[PDB]
């Protein structure tokens, strides 16, 4: 309410400038820190600005501030998949009577890798066991493809997961599926390419 | 010319007598215009000058909240000081704070202030660069390291270069009639024979404003360095000031010594004698 | 530490017998801020004495301005008595009208 | 120059008392306790300005705190409810400046301790169709059947933990009501995989019951443990 | 208007 971030979720492609918006209601707010939180970790101060400034730059990160409109934004230049995180904007009246920080609800950022010449295929992997080795591996598909979901019992398809082979310098999309029913193959489960 | 907006703050611990005494006083130049007292019947910022009364209810509510927030900081600080210096919790101690801006004719910032004192002695002070701190002892070195890591000076500088300067301009405007007025000094010379032949000639200057004044007993040119004793300029109830200067002269030759006052409230410097 | 108060006593206008005036007691340069100040008429405490609240100068030292309305006579004496932890005994400064 | 939080993971039966501890080394006077539901925002439970100087946050109900020393800040749950299952962050700052957060505490309040179970970890060798047509080899690790979702998956190659070519699911998925599933994959060159002396291991660390909890003696006690799956190259 | 400590304690 007091601090409102938008959008809830933002998806950009790498190399593009990511822009995370925020507006506030209390005109007495004069301190605006942005916190970056990676999954499984605690938030950490990324960059902050005072209301007397219109711009604050630190590396690829810039805060632009408009006091009259009670609006600001975090700009991430040359965004990388590693920037994928939840970004919180907060605010406080520094000359107020308490040390409480007023938090925005956060914006989850997803930075897609640039997939040049996508070659999407589905591979079946096998484990040193007998029962279901139907582990479908959907990989090397383009970043705008929506990975299908399933309602079948015992069958499940994971969300898209981006890995970075730092050596060889290569990023690729991936999704894994399995099912207690080998009655299904791996091609019935998905519907993209081979 | 040069003007200033400054706030003078005191926290005084008083074990066994409740929470620390907390006081904030605001000055434009040397004129008090606002005051907060924690011991007042109703703890809130109060007007102390005429021209500040025109500020709306939101002004007084905002400033009161600021003072109450500050009071809590100083409460914790007084306890922290006991830790640092390894002092007993049974004695009274003081923490003082002065912050403000000196601004010249254009609007340029001459100097910004943001400094502290503990038990009457320098503790820590923001340097003229408004970026670095000067710590006065080992306890203050801890404070300096904490404030450096926290980047505390950035907001302080923002206040001094911005808010302080802007509001001083407003205050000078609204209080122009009294703040920037001039009252000329009324001067006279007294005569007292010391029990040892000589004569003490004292030159008085009364009812002048502002306090800045030059009192000079003369001779035959422009000497009289250190045989003329002064008193520091002292205030009156009505906001005006008084001051005197005296010299010891041989009996009879009192008529060669002359007194001269210099003040911006005068068209020309006064010339007095006995 | 402890700083000894400086005490100055003076009238607003040049003293004239039978003419109402204002007598001031200006106490400066002391620490700690706790202090007791009394203005005296013929050795007796003056009832209605106005006094400023706790305030300090740029050098961190505290000061207090006390004043009262009075009418000088040639027989009446006036003084200001100050008690402070920096002094072993209270200090009384007499108003010198001839200065 | 950090905030330390213990424990990192915790499992409690409803009704039991909970104590989360926190420490900071920055001489900060102000400390905080936050809770954060997965994918949601930071909710302030309590703020402490000094020793024995605490104030309620937005959601103090069901919680209380203890600040007897400036360096520490304890969060106390007298009677744990299931809706208090969340991630708790301790924090400190020097007033309105940088807030330092701990690494967090994953607290899960369950109705029945007997359904806490370690994961079954299975490692899948790469498809030769991938190796031939793309010159890359993707290992896939799958952990299933565990409850609650207190698992940490890591990849180890030749005795060293790798981070490159690795992508693990950010959040476990619920198979049933008492069964979670987490997957991850490691992708290396076909060349690196064809080396028979390269050792791969998918380690899944499960955070379960501590030691003081009582468990029957007709079944293994779901204690905090590491469960791995190894494989060699061609 | 006056300065704030902003709870930046010593």
């Amino acid at each position: 309410q007091q601090v409102r971030q938008s959008p809830q979720s933002l998806t950009v492609w790498e190399g593009e400038t990511a822009i995370l918006n925020c507006s506030y209601e209390n005109s007495a707010f004069d301190y605006f820190p942005w916190y970056q939180q990676f999954p499984g970790e605690g938030p950490a101060l990324l960059i902050s600005i005072l209301s007397v400034s219109n711009k604050k730059e630190d590396g690829r990160f810039t805060i632009f501030f408009n006091k009259r409109e009670k609006k600001l934004s975090l700009h991430i230049a040359d965004s990388q998949p590693g920037d994928s995180a939840t970004y919180f904007c907060a605010a406080s009246a520094s000359f107020g009577d308490n040390s409480k920080l007023i938090w925005g609800l956060g914006t989850s950022l997803v930075v897609n890798p640039n997939i040049q010449n996508p070659e999407p295929a589905v591979y079946q992997l096998k484990d040193p066991r007998s029962q279901d080795s139907t582990l479908c591996l959907f990989t090397d598909f383009d970043s705008q493809i929506n990975v299908p979901k399933t309602m079948e019992s015992g069958t499940f398809i994971t969300d898209k997961c981006v890995l970075d082979m730092k050596a060889m310098d290569s990023k690729s999309n991936g999704a894994i599926a399995w099912s207690n029913q080998t009655s299904f193959t791996c091609q019935d489960i998905f519907k993209e390419t081979n | 010319m040069s003007h200033s907006l400054r706030y003078f703050v005191t926290a005084v611990s008083r074990p066994g007598f409740g929470e620390p005494r907390y006081m904030e006083v605001g000055y434009v130049d040397n004129t008090e215009f606002v005051r907060f007292d924690s011991d007042a019947e109703n703890p809130r910022y109060e007007p102390r000058a005429r021209w500040i009364e025109q500020e709306g209810p939101e002004y007084w509510e905002r400033e009161t909240r600021r003072a109450k927030g500050n009071e809590q900081s100083f409460r914790v600080d007084l306890r922290t000081a006991l830790r640092y210096y390894n002092q007993s919790a049974g004695g009274s101690h003081t923490l003082q704070w002065m912050a403000g801006c000196d601004v010249e004719s254009d609007g340029r910032l001459l100097r910004g202030y943001w400094q502290f004192a503990y038990d009457g002695c320098d503790y820590i002070a923001l340097n003229e660069d408004l970026k670095t701190w000067t710590a006065a002892d080992m306890a203050a070195q801890i404070t300096r390291r904490k404030w450096e890591q926290a980047g505390a000076a950035e907001r302080d500088r923002a206040y001094l270069e911005g808010e302080c300067v802007e509001w001083l301009r407003r205050y000078l405007k609204n209080g122009n009639a009294t703040l920037l007025r001039t009252d000329p000094p009324k001067a006279h010379v007294t005569h007292h024979r010391r029990p040892e032949g000589d004569v003490t000639l004292r030159c008085w200057a009364l009812g002048f404003y502002p306090a800045d004044i030059t009192l000079t007993w003369q001779l035959n040119g422009e000497e009289l360095t250190q045989e003329m004793e002064l008193v520091e300029t002292r205030p009156a109830g009505d906001g005006t000031f008084q001051k005197w200067a005296s010299v010891v002269v041989p009996l009879g030759k009192e008529q060669k010594y002359t007194c001269h006052v210099e003040h911006e409230g005068l068209p020309e410097p006064l010339t007095l004698r006995w | 530490i402890q700083k000894t108060p400086q005490i100055q006593v003076y009238s607003r206008h040049p003293p004239e017998n039978g003419k109402p005036n204002i007598l001031n007691c200006y106490v400066t340069q002391f620490h700690p801020p706790h202090i007791e100040i009394q203005m005296l008429k013929n050795g007796k405490k003056i009832p209605k004495v106005e006094m400023s609240d706790m305030s300090f100068s740029k050098d961190w030292s505290f000061y207090i301005l006390a004043h009262t309305e009075f009418t000088p006579t040639e027989t009446d004496t006036y003084a200001c008595r100050v008690k402070h932890a920096s002094m072993a005994e209270p200090k009384t400064v007499y108003w010198d009208r001839d200065m | 120059m950090k905030v330390t939080q213990m424990p990192r993971y915790l499992i409690k039966r409803m009704g039991e008392n909970v104590l989360l501890e926190c420490g900071q080394d920055m001489s900060h006077e102000t400390m905080y306790w936050y809770r954060q539901d997965p994918g949601l925002g930071l909710q302030l439970i309590y703020i402490s300005y000094d020793v024995d100087s605490n104030s309620e946050g937005d959601i103090p109900k069901g919680y209380r705190v203890s600040r007897k020393k400036r360096e520490h800040f304890s969060l106390i749950l007298d009677s744990a409810k299931t809706n208090q299952t969340s991630v708790y962050f301790c924090a400190s700052s020097l007033g309105h400046t940088e807030v330092f957060f701990g690494k967090g505490t994953r607290l899960t309040v369950v109705e029945d301790l007997r359904n806490v179970t370690p994961p079954k970890v299975s490692l899948f060798e790469p498809s030769k169709a991938e190796i031939a047509n793309k010159q890359k080899a993707t290992l896939v690790c799958l952990a299933r059947g565990f409850f609650p979702d207190h698992v940490e998956l890591s990849w180890w190659v030749n005795g060293k933990e790798v981070h490159s070519g690795v992508c693990t699911d950010p959040q476990a998925y619920k198979e049933s009501n008492y069964s979670y599933a987490l997957s991850s994959r490691l992708r290396v060159s076909a060349t690196f995989w064809h080396n028979p002396r390269n050792h791969f291991r998918c380690q899944v660390q499960f955070h379960g019951l501590s030691e003081e909890d009582k468990w029957p003696e007709g079944s293994p006690k779901p204690v905090t443990q590491n469960i791995s799956a190894e494989a060699w190259g061609r | 208007r006056g300065p704030g400590r902003a709870f930046v304690t010593i």
